[PDB]
RNA sequence: GGUAGCUAAUACCGCAUAACGUCGCAAGACCAAAGAGGGGGACCUUCGGGCCUCUUGCCAUCGGAUGUGCCCAGAUGGGAUUAGCUAGUAGGUGGGGUAACGGCUCACCUAGGCGACGAUCCCUAGCUGGUCUGAGAGGAUGACCAGCCACACUGGAACUGAGACACGGUCCAGACUCCUACGGGAGGCAGCAGUGGGGAAUAUUGCACAAUGGGCGCAAGCCUGAUGCAGCCAUGCCGCGUGUAUGAAGAAGGCCUUCGGGUUGUAAAGUACUUUCAGCGGGGAGGAAGGGAGUAAAGUUAAUACCUUUGCUCAUUGACGUUACCCGCAGAAGAAGCACCGGCUAACUCCGUGCCAGCAGCCGCGGUAAUACGGAGGGUGCAAGCGUUAAUCGGAAUUACUG
């Protein structure tokens, strides 16, 4: 209690946040949050996702418009969700530096700042790329969804993502350190049966998921297509053998990254 | 209680509503007493566009029947002895 | 002192980082008692304080072996509203906890008085500093 | 349920009491009459029934024993004091 | 004959049964597959057919060619039973869909790759 | 839902000039017209009754640019439509604005006719048609784009147009660009090797 | 929620008054109701408003229209390896009952009622208009659309009310599930959308009441996942484009060749040409009719107010919606796949392979030159589809009434 004390006596009330536009004060009014997290789903029945939003600045309240500044589409606000400790509560309106949650359908991301109107993007959020292994084969000798919809909805989270081939089976998954075991256990939890193991796989990248101009990249979704794959969400990835083999595929150029974006 | 109203048969964006004698409490395209004209909400600048068996319609309104506000707007807009 | 202004400046959103298993998820069932959400309270992984009262650790799995990922909660506490988060220790487990660090103002470290400063205590300080 | 004109069910419980007695008072009177007649007192029956005449009729208009429902039983009644009286 | 009989006892069609009947009536089914083995055809053609016992969803267990050459199935495997027979081995009226669920389709083949579950390998 | 192809390849099957490549000089030939039209073109194909019997309509589509889903129905038509379905299907077939176009010499090839209809380049009595396929009634008066009028590739295709058959129920012109459907073809005013018991006999089981 | 108390109404109840109504052959008995508004000359009394008036509402009786009950007959799946079924059962008399006939109920009385024109009993199944097939007769079928019916967690019951035995009402019981401070409480997506589950497989937790239509209201208006739109999917039907012309002893390359050549093939190139449709940009119908504010009407009135009415004037009324459609810009630019080729069956050769590998709808291909396997060339057929599978009618005069 003591250091509840200390932290309501010294602790910061909402700061602002930096953006690529200017510095956002806590203070103005005119929504701004930012999503950070689209937490591991499980849910109670649905797929939910629900992102986690910060509200940087602004008051919220529940029949507002909004603008995903990302997409660029205006979108209106009506089940906002506030999470009285890791479960989901109808719902209020929110102030600054509360937290929020929303809706996924492959509509949000992570970093994908929410504003009134004021196009702008919130310069934080890490993201950073996968390791790799796997091949899920799943015991329970399928199906086949649930074992793939569950796949295909760990995956808009944060955590790991898939790796699905032009072979419809083989089904890779990439892989946030070495803890693929929450995914086995959300193989037999959250709300899908399946049971699921693993493997060694000819697989160092990671990959790095591309995209550009069109024509140039229909002869390469096809020269190098052994040897190309796609991911849940519908597009879109390369996935190497080896560091070299990495190097040449990209060399065959010039369309593009690298590409990872969580 | 009968009404005269209208029932949207027309088809996506271009309707063809169509004035009928029926106990209200039925669906707009439901159970009708009659048929008793039409109204082409679309047409054109041409030969036509309207029709309604006028003399039917005050025969229904004479047992006690209530037309629709926009049945109404047809009736008279169409004038009546000309 | 509007009624917006003073909405915000009577919040608080924070963190709690540390190395695995120093306290974090205990010390936050506890900071609920003190902000009258959990009228009793527990341990972990159900343990030794008995009464089928953990918790608050969201999921699952966490219950079976020990925390996965972060919780996120909002009480009252004294003249504020505390907005609470519950940040994983495991190297290749966050990820996420540094995300989460992106929204919060502020921090607090627990750290095993038992133990001194450990592995990942030493790593996120650095990720601190850089905010 | 949840849905405003629950009202609507309290409301109908108060007439369903109120009808209940009305009805009920209804009938007893009534009684007195075929009582009568399983009695034999002719005097008495009409007695019985002119005071119920009325009370019939009345509960009719207000709609409860409903039209020629009372007809029957003013009727039907007529029919039997004097059938051997 | 008479009308007068036909009036009596009325002619009566004869109801048909379809060459395969492991249910619903339905374009396919879904089937664990019990063991992969291969047989001999009848009398007067000779090789070894690939054929696989397969549990099916809806509880009928039942033989079923696989077509083309080489397969990926075996022990548990899942796959998609189609329906057709195959006159030279008896028993087996139905065909596993090459390239559905567990099922690998023909490595390399180009003619008619509909069947035997091929993608255009590469223009 | 165009042929799009060696044009000539079929004539050469369809052993018969199906005016693919009129434009300027026609009456095929420099192609090897008749004795190749494959890789064992040289063969003598002894037909069976069904080979014939198809081989016609499947002529009269190629001569025409219409295919099989459209061509069906156009049957289905002539058969509800009274009289010999033989000519009613002809006159169906006639009666296409893609046809009326190269018909009047507004056009090379029908394969010319139709990339104007279809670029919004033709009217009937007024409104443009942008639709290949629509059925010209009688007293309608398609007309080259009062716009795009007289170019580099319509111009030269009245200079043959006016050197061929020359039909009869229609009334051309050159300037006006712009013609009238008269009256529907009679069976009298058309033909070559076309035969209608062969066509009409396919369409029957 | 529980006790006590105060208060209004078009809530509830007598009384009065009653016929063209109910009871009764007649005589005579007996029954109803509600007020609230916008105003306004008199006079105005206890100047609340009484009063005049139009407007809306109430009662009673007889009608109109609608809606619903109730009745009879014929017809409406299979099974005789289902041949008998039935005590309120069949009818009568008499009370009661219902809105109404009735076994609907009960009392007593006759001993009946149904059934091979298939009762009973099993199995299946919502019925129809229709739908697919068929030359027809028929066979198959009843998604979407409209009429009828039935159900709304399972079973049961009544209440309220014109109408229910009530999807988003009530009571009881049953199975389940949720909250609980433990004493007690709460709920039913076969409404829209959505999750799980099952399956070869079937859609977004979208927008709006602007139009049509419904409920309340004098009216504006309010409510309306009905409706109107949108999103997703080649699932289909119907349109359309992926270019149009011209082009050589006819390129390279690929393919066959008795090597002389044939063929892919006007195909490509090259040369001219056109830009629908997409992409960017502009302009912009119809779905809009009515309502909201002022003016006139032998409208009624004591009245130019109020109300209604019909013309008149102004401001205004949409979800789709970066609408449909029109016009420019650019450039062949961005858009072809799939099955088949021994016979039925349109369409042929080389090579490999070798009764292996494998095709196959049926016949039948494969053990050394395979038009049948696999690959390649070429060819035929459909085309944003093509194929396989499944299922129905046809061919099947193969349940034949036609036959
Ligand atoms: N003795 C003692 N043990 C404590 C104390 N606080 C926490 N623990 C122990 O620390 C163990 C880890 O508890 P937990 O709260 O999960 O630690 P954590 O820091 O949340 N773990 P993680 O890093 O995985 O999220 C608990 O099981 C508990 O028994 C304390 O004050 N005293
Ligand atoms: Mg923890
Ligand atoms: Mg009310
Ligand atoms: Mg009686
Ligand atoms: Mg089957
Ligand atoms: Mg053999
Ligand atoms: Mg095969
Ligand atoms: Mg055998
Ligand atoms: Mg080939
Ligand atoms: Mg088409
Ligand atoms: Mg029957
Ligand atoms: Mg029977
Ligand atoms: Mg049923
Ligand atoms: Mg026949
Ligand atoms: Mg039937
Ligand atoms: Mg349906
Ligand atoms: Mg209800
Ligand atoms: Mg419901
Ligand atoms: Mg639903
Ligand atoms: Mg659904
Ligand atoms: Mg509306
Ligand atoms: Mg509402
Ligand atoms: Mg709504
Ligand atoms: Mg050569
Ligand atoms: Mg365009
Ligand atoms: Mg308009
Ligand atoms: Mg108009
Ligand atoms: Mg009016
Ligand atoms: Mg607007
Ligand atoms: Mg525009
Ligand atoms: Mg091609
Ligand atoms: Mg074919
Ligand atoms: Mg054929
Ligand atoms: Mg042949
Ligand atoms: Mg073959
Ligand atoms: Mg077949
Ligand atoms: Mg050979
Ligand atoms: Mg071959
Ligand atoms: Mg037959």
């Amino acid at each position: 209690d003591h250091m509840l004390d200390g932290l309501v006596e010294w602790a910061p009330a909402p700061m602002p946040r930096q953006t690529d536009t200017r510095t956002v004060e806590a203070s103005e009014d005119k929504f701004t949050g930012f999503v950070f997290k689209i937490q591991a789903n499980m849910d109670p029945k649905h797929r939910d996702r629900v992102a986690f939003m910060r509200v940087v600045s602004g008051k919220y309240e529940k029949g507002m418009k909004l603008r995903q500044v990302r997409t660029a589409k205006d979108v209106v606000i009506s089940d906002a969700l506030t999470f009285m400790a890791g479960d989901r509560s109808h719902v209020e309106e929110a102030y600054p530096g509360d937290i929020l949650g929303l809706h996924n359908h492959g509509t949000i991301q992570i970093g994908d700042t929410f504003t009134q109107g004021e196009m702008m993007k919130f310069t934080g959020i890490p993201n950073f790329a996968p390791e790799l292994f796997r091949r899920i084969r799943l015991k329970d000798p399928l199906k086949q969804k649930q074992l793939l919809k569950g796949l295909v909805q760990l995956s808009e989270e944060g955590a790991v993502q898939v790796f699905r081939p032009i072979s419809n089976n083989d089904l890779i998954v990439g892989a946030v350190g070495v803890l693929q075991f929450d995914v086995v256990v959300a193989r037999l939890k959250s709300e899908y049966n399946v049971e699921a193991v693993y493997e060694s796989v000819n697989v160092a990248t990671a990959r790095w998921v591309e995209c550009a101009d069109a024509k140039k990249f229909e002869e390469f979704k096809r020269k190098n297509e052994s040897q190309l794959a796609l991911d849940g969400g519908d597009n879109l990835a390369y996935i190497a053998t080896s560091m070299v083999n990495l190097r040449l595929a990209q060399e065959r150029y010039p369309d593009v990254q690298f590409h990872q974006t969580r | 209680m009968v009404t005269i109203r209208l029932a949207r048969h027309g088809a996506k964006k271009r309707p063809f509503y169509q004035v009928v004698v029926a106990d209200s409490r039925n669906a707009r395209n439901g159970r009708f007493i009659e048929r008793v004209g039409f109204f082409n909400p679309i047409a054109s600048e041409k030969e036509e566009g309207t029709r309604l068996d006028l003399d039917r319609i005050a025969h229904w309104v004479g047992q006690g029947a209530t037309i629709s506000d926009r049945v109404a707007a047809l009736i008279k807009e169409v004038n009546k002895a000309a | 002192l509007s009624p917006y202004l003073q909405e915000v400046a009577k919040r608080r959103t924070f963190a709690i980082i540390s190395h695995p298993d120093a306290g974090k998820t205990t010390i936050t069932e506890k900071v609920l008692l003190f902000g009258q959400a959990i009228q009793t309270a527990g341990t972990v992984k159900g343990r030794g304080s008995n009464q089928h009262a953990k918790s608050d650790w969201m999921e699952m799995e966490k219950q079976r072996g020990i925390s996965i990922t972060t919780s996120v909660m909002q009480f009252p506490y004294h003249d504020c509203l505390v907005n609470l988060l519950d940040t994983p220790g495991h190297e290749d487990f966050s990820e996420d906890t540094y995300r989460t660090l992106t929204a919060v103002d502020c921090c607090l470290m627990v750290i095993d008085a038992a133990k001194g400063v450990e592995d990942r205590t030493r790593k996120l300080m650095e990720v601190t500093r850089l905010r | 349920n949840i849905k405003s004109a629950k009202k609507r069910a309290i409301q109908s419980e108060k007439a369903r009491k109120h009808n209940a007695s009305r009805r009920s008072m209804m009938r007893t009177f009534i009684k007195k009459v075929y009582a009568a007649i399983e009695a034999g007192d002719k005097a008495a029956a009409q007695k019985a029934f002119n005071e119920m005449q009325p009370i019939v009729d009345r509960q009719a208009a207000k709609g409860l024993i409903h039209k020629n429902k009372a007809a029957r039983h003013k009727a039907n009644l007529t029919a039997q004091i004097n059938k051997l009286a | 004959a008479t009308v007068n009989q036909l009036v009596r006892k009325p002619r009566a069609r004869k109801v048909a049964k379809s060459n395969v009947p492991a249910l619903e009536a339905c374009p396919q089914k879904r089937g664990v597959c019990t063991r992969v083995y291969t047989t001999t055809p009848k009398k007067p053609n000779s090789a070894l057919r690939k054929v696989c016992r397969v549990r099916l969803t809806n509880g009928f267990e039942v033989t079923s060619y696989i077509g083309g050459e080489g397969h990926n199935l075996q022990e548990h495997s899942v796959i998609l039973i189609r329906g057709g027979r195959v006159k030279d081995l008896p028993g087996v009226r139905y065909h596993t869909v090459r390239g559905a669920l567990d099922c690998s389709g023909v490595k390399d083949r180009k003619q008619a790759r509909s069947k035997y579950g091929v993608k255009r390998p590469k223009a | 839902a165009r042929y799009l192809g060696p044009k000539l390849k079929l004539s050469r099957r369809e052993g018969t000039d199906l005016f693919l490549k009129s434009g300027v000089r026609a009456i095929d030939t420099k192609c090897k017209i008749e004795q190749a039209p494959g890789q064992h073109g040289a063969r003598k194909p002894r037909l069976s009754d069904y080979g014939v019997q198809l081989r016609e309509k499947q002529k009269v589509r190629r001569i025409y640019g219409v295919l099989e889903r459209q061509f069906r129905n156009y049957y289905k038509e002539a058969a509800r439509l009274k009289g010999n379905t033989g000519e009613n299907l002809l006159a169906l077939l006639e009666g296409r604005l893609d046809n009326v176009v190269y018909r009047m010499g507004f056009g090379a090839t029908r394969a010319e006719a139709r990339q104007l209809v279809s670029h919004k380049a033709i009217m009937v009595n007024g409104r443009v048609v942008n639709i290949a396929s629509y059925q010209v009634s009688p007293n309608d008066v398609v007309s080259i784009r009062e716009k795009a009028k007289k170019q580099s590739r319509v111009k030269a295709a009245l200079e043959l147009a006016e050197q061929r058959e020359k039909p009869t129920w229609l009334e051309v012109d050159a300037g006006k660009m712009e013609g009238t459907f008269k009256r529907k073809p009679e069976r009298s005013d058309l033909s070559a090797d076309i035969n209608e018991h062969l066509i009409v006999e396919l369409y029957s089981k």
